[PDB]
DNA sequence: TTGAGAGCGGCCCGGAGCCAGCAGGGAGCTGGGAGC
DNA sequence: GCTCCCAGCTCCCTGCTGGCTCCGAGTGGGTTCCGCCGCTCTCAA
């Protein structure tokens, strides 16, 4: 059986190099110098080098002495282990999208209308434009009056407007974009994007309780965490046996009077002592600001480092002096 | 040969039975190169669309199938040389499967990819 | 490496990129190594 | 000397044949005064053009701009050429300034001369610290050799045989099997090539171990297979190992005496000459050589330096042009010459190298201190910094001898002018009468020899080399003659009258050992 | 509508330990045959 | 004719020669230097 040899090529041109070499084999297979190799392999997830299935490195060299994309592998080729054949051959696997190219790269766009021609779709998008002021960009709301005042390439149709190379806006850009240039899977816009247009997070050292099943109302400490079905190892009170529970069965229950932290939300980054634990609402007085925060047990978290008392930007602390106006 | 060899990268799609990776132009001009008599690929487009899958992962240039362990792995050692697909995502229609079974050619799926 | 071991796991790119990461952390320890060439910057000066 | 670039597919080759140098001119095309250039922090760089001959269908493209090349002041193509004191003071430049320095980015820079070992000359030194008894080294390099200089070592082992150290060779190959790989498998012509006067019994007892070790190989092909073995790129079998051995024998083995099958016998004779020198060194009849001899040291000026640097980066430019044309012919489109040539990659690279003084292209390490800033403090200071000489031997070291003061300095360097700090003696300042040889082609000299009566080494009978005197030109061996008398006098008087022998080219007649060397270098 | 430009996006010797390779004693192993 | 002192063997072990890291006195002052290539859309003709 022929063996596989790694030969290096230009990145992003492996398929074109393979097509060129097999076309050269077609053009020279009936000649006096045929290619004695068996095949070539170009995986879709492997970039930088390709595989040659052949018996000899001399045959590999005689195959790759063609187009100059394979020069650095023409200097030397490497071998593939016999057990790596299978690992080479294996292949592993009113909406919202994100644009690929242009100045609007990686931005949330709302697919409003889908054209049945399967070519372009209409997107409502936030314009990253300077309204023809700097160019002769952060996201901001479209200003039809401002762009009409600045003039230039602009056409006014009330709420609808055309500017800067057939960029269409209404009330918000409403422009057709390519199906291949948009990504329709794996977007998941957040609440801020919803306003403009489940999850499990368990950490070791925290206490979680079981509220259902034959092991009901059982509080135990978190030892491990997994993706969906954790099969946790809880340290239950008066129970040295090491049970198993998923995140759906567990609930982040904390004992009365402990330092609790908010992982995310409006009250994120705060530390405080709880007041009364209801079934969903937990009220706490935060430490730096003795203020009532009503948060969820899922948003709650236990840690030993209290609030630092400084902003997210690292510029102003709590209880600080600033200038509202001069 | 060159008739089996595709001429361009546009509209590449693989067959469902022999996993032959050829373009729409030579499906229209020649059809299949392996089981054309068993499929009657010539003279239509809707049935060719049903009998071909546009989603294929990886291609292999088997041209010496009598001495190729890769050809023995994908069971294409008895087929003609050409461009074949490792994985083909699709299935023939029930009537075509039943008529192939009646003619004596059992349809074996080429979907060798691991689904999760 | 983390993404590749999460999804691909073809193990050849894994081993080769692990060797380059090992060379990178070895460069972090010392830029000058008798066994491997030193790292290079676009400014033309050797790394410290 | 740069070969035309040929590429297939429709073949085409591009060749450069005519230089069109121009007066320095920036853009609106106008010449720059050196004063205003150094005031606006510009450079005194002159445009350069070539003509292009392409054959895809022959096309000619004359006056094609490569880049801008720096010019030092008061040169033959400078604006300050032939202008008198009145014209120069009207042009607000000093008439008494010597000139001859580069101005880059407004900064005033002067090259310092580098001292180098002599080229294409056998040299014998004491090597008792190593395992060898003696070593004879030869730096082989052609005039305008695209490859850099190579070094051939021959070594007498201390114990009693002779081996060799060769480029791209990881072993110490015997001289006899080298001769057999060259083709001289006969002991008789091996002896007649290693000696000139046949009656040498002392040579018998000091050569017998080498041949008495190496006689067992008697085949040229077997010897070439041995050369290919233990090499940088050894063949799997004798096939292509013979090719590796042949390309080593051609390209690497003595290129200064020529690279051809006709030059192969000259290579063999000259290898016999170095081993003869090694034998006389071992006997001690001929005195050994000193590395501190400034006769055996050469002094590079800016000319060879700039020529070498431009050669290397012009090779890089040709690499860029050929990969650009290869990209377009892969794309199936005709290559564009003006977009193929890069004024940036020529002019900016030259400017960076000259301004920095590091002797590389962008990164290279590289030798620094090649060019410094002129000390505009005193006229005497300027003259000293202009006539300054640099020995690149290792500073901050305890090696006393190369920075010691040598006897060979009467009238070449003033004795009592040294730097005082960490480097005392490695930096010299040029004396008054001392002048550097500009160098000349030795082809009219060889034509003088051959119109005269000094026969080449290939036509002369071997045994009747015992009586005659050897004749070398620029180190490499040319021929022999029976009586050097009256032809030494003819060469002297022709040098005096500058009819065909120039005053600059020198000749030395060793009468103690029967030879004469001509130096055009 | 197409072509190039602006800007975003990605790619010269010193010592001295020091291991490794090799070379000579050395007792165990089992034959050799002396002894019973 | 089988132990056992002995001979040859056979591993056994301490005892000699090579590639190799690491060092190489004190301040001022001036000069040079820190991407390149790729790539897609904007305005101009």
């Amino acid at each position: 059986d022929p063996n596989l040899w790694t030969v290096k090529c230009k990145i992003g041109e492996e398929r074109a190099t393979a097509i060129s070499l097999m076309r050269k084999f077609i053009a020279y297979q009936f000649t006096d110098t045929p290619l004695q190799i068996k095949s070539v392999v170009a995986p879709e997830h492997v970039k930088g080098y390709i595989y040659v299935e052949a018996y000899k490195q001399t045959h590999v060299k005689q195959a790759i002495e063609g187009v100059g994309n394979l020069r650095l592998g023409y200097w030397n080729q490497q071998m593939v282990p016999i057990k790596e054949m299978t690992d080479v051959l294996k292949v592993v696997k009113k909406s919202w999208v994100r644009l690929k190219r242009g100045i609007y790269k990686d931005d949330i766009a709302q697919v409003d209308y889908v054209e049945p021609s399967q070519n372009t779709i209409s997107l409502k998008m936030i314009p990253r434009i300077d309204y023809d002021r700097i160019k002769a960009p952060p996201q901001r709301l479209f200003d039809a009056e401002k762009i009409r005042s600045l003039g230039g390439d602009v056409a006014s149709d009330g709420d609808f407007l055309i500017f800067e190379g057939n960029r269409y806006s209404r009330k918000f850009l409403f422009k057709s974009f390519a199906m291949s240039a948009v990504i329709t899977e794996g977007v998941k816009p957040t609440l801020s994007e919803l306003e403009k247009f489940r999850e499990h997070n368990f950490q070791p050292g925290d206490n979680v309780e079981v509220c259902e099943g034959e092991l009901i109302n059982l509080q135990g400490k978190i030892l491990s965490v997994d993706g969906n079905k954790i099969t946790i190892m809880p340290k239950h009170e008066d129970l040295k046996d090491m049970l198993e529970f998923p995140a759906q069965e567990l609930r982040k229950y904390f004992k009365m009077g402990d330092h609790v932290k908010v992982i995310a939300g409006r009250f994120e980054g705060d530390t405080g002592l709880i007041v009364r634990v209801e079934e969903n609402f937990v009220i706490l007085f935060s430490d730096l600001t003795m203020h009532e925060l009503k948060v969820l047990p899922r948003d709650l978290q236990l840690c030993s480092e209290t609030a630092s008392g400084v902003d997210v930007g690292g510029q102003h602390e709590w209880g600080e002096l600033v200038q509202l106006d001069p | 040969a060159l008739e089996t060899v595709p001429k361009d990268l546009r509209h590449l799609r693989a067959c469902l039975l022999c996993s032959l990776v050829k373009t729409i132009d030579q499906f229209e001009y020649d059809g299949c190169d392996n089981c054309d008599a068993y499929l009657q690929m010539k003279g239509n487009r809707e049935m060719v669309y049903d009998c071909t899958s546009s989603s294929f992962d990886g291609i292999i240039a088997m041209m010496s199938p009598e001495d190729s362990w890769v050809s023995k792995w994908q069971r294409v050692s008895n087929f003609k040389p050409g461009v074949y697909a490792v994985s083909v995502t699709g299935r023939l229609p029930q009537g075509i499967v039943r008529e192939l079974k009646s003619r004596g050619v059992a349809y074996k799926s080429r979907d060798t990819a691991i689904k999760t | 490496l983390r993404r590749n071991e999460q999804n691909g796991a073809a193990a050849h790119v894994i081993a080769e990129d692990v060797k380059l990461l090992q060379f990178h952390v070895a460069t972090m320890v010392d830029n000058e190594l008798p066994g491997l060439p030193r790292a290079m910057q676009k400014s033309g000066r050797p790394l410290k | 000397d740069a070969p035309p670039i040929d590429l297939q597919p429709p073949r085409y080759l591009l060749k450069f044949e005519q230089i069109y140098l121009s007066k320095p001119t920036h853009w609106a095309p106008s010449p720059m005064m050196p004063n205003e250039a150094r005031l606006r922090n510009l450079t005194y760089s002159a445009p350069l053009y070539v003509d292009i001959t392409k054959t895809v269908l022959q096309t000619q493209h004359q006056k094609t701009f490569i880049g801008k090349i720096p010019i030092m002041l008061r040169s033959t193509y400078c604006l300050l050429n032939g202008l008198t004191d009145r014209d120069l003071c009207e042009l607000n430049e000093c008439p008494l300034d010597p000139g001859g320095y580069f101005i880059i980015n407004g900064s005033e820079k002067v090259l310092i001369a580098q001292e180098k070992m002599a080229t294409n000359t056998v040299y014998v030194f004491a090597k008792k610290d190593s395992k060898y008894a003696y070593t004879g080294e030869c730096r082989s390099c052609l005039e305008n050799s695209s490859r850099p200089t190579s070094t051939i070592w021959v070594s007498m082992l201390a114990r009693q045989r002779i081996v060799a150290t060769l480029p791209y060779i990881k072993q110490e190959v015997p001289i006899i099997i080298v001769f057999r790989a060259l083709g001289f498998v006969s002991d008789r012509d091996i002896l007649e090539h290693i000696i000139y006067d046949f009656e040498d019994p002392e040579m018998m007892e000091m050569v017998k171990p080498s041949l008495d070790e190496a006689f067992v190989i008697q085949e040229q092909n077997v010897a070439l297979n041995f050369i290919g073995s233990r090499g940088a790129k050894p063949g799997v079998t004798k096939e292509k190992r013979i090719k590796y051995a042949k390309e080593v024998l051609q390209k690497e083995m003595l290129p200064h005496v020529g690279v051809s099958d006709f030059c192969e016998t000259k290579k063999a004779y000259f290898l016999g000459y170095m081993v003869h020198r090694l034998l006389l060194a071992a006997l001690g009849r001929r005195e050994l050589d000193d590395r501190d001899h400034y006769g055996n040291k050469r002094l590079d000026l800016a000319g060879p330096l700039l020529a070498f640097l431009f050669r290397g980066m012009f090779k890089n430019l040709l690499k860029e042009v050929r990969i650009y044309a290869q990209k377009f012919i892969d794309r199936g489109k005709d290559f564009n010459l003006e977009l193929a040539i890069k004024t940036r990659i020529i002019s900016d690279g030259l400017k960076y190298s000259l301004a920095t003084g590091n002797w590389g292209d962008q990164k290279k390490q590289a030798r620094a201190g090649v060019s410094q800033v002129l000390n505009r403090l005193t006229f005497a200071s300027t003259l000293s910094h202009l006539r300054r000489l640099n020995s690149p031997i290792g500073r901050d070291g305890k090696l006393a001898k190369p920075r010691q003061l040598h006897n060979t300095l009467w009238g070449m360097v003033c004795p009592a002018e040294t730097p005082e700090g960490h480097a005392v003696g490695l930096v010299k300042n040029l004396a008054l009468m001392a002048y550097i040889s500009v160098g000349s082609q030795p082809s009219p000299i060889l034509e003088f020899l051959e119109e005269w009566s000094m026969e080449n080494l290939e036509e002369i009978s071997p045994a009747a080399i015992a009586d005659a005197t050897k004749i070398f030109v620029n180190g490499c061996w040319v021929g022999i003659h029976k009586d050097p008398e009256q032809l030494m006098n003819t060469l002297r008087k022709l040098r005096r009258q500058m009819d065909i022998i120039v005053s600059e080219v020198s000749m030395i007649r060793d009468i103690r050992e029967r030879e004469i060397r001509i130096y055009t270098d």
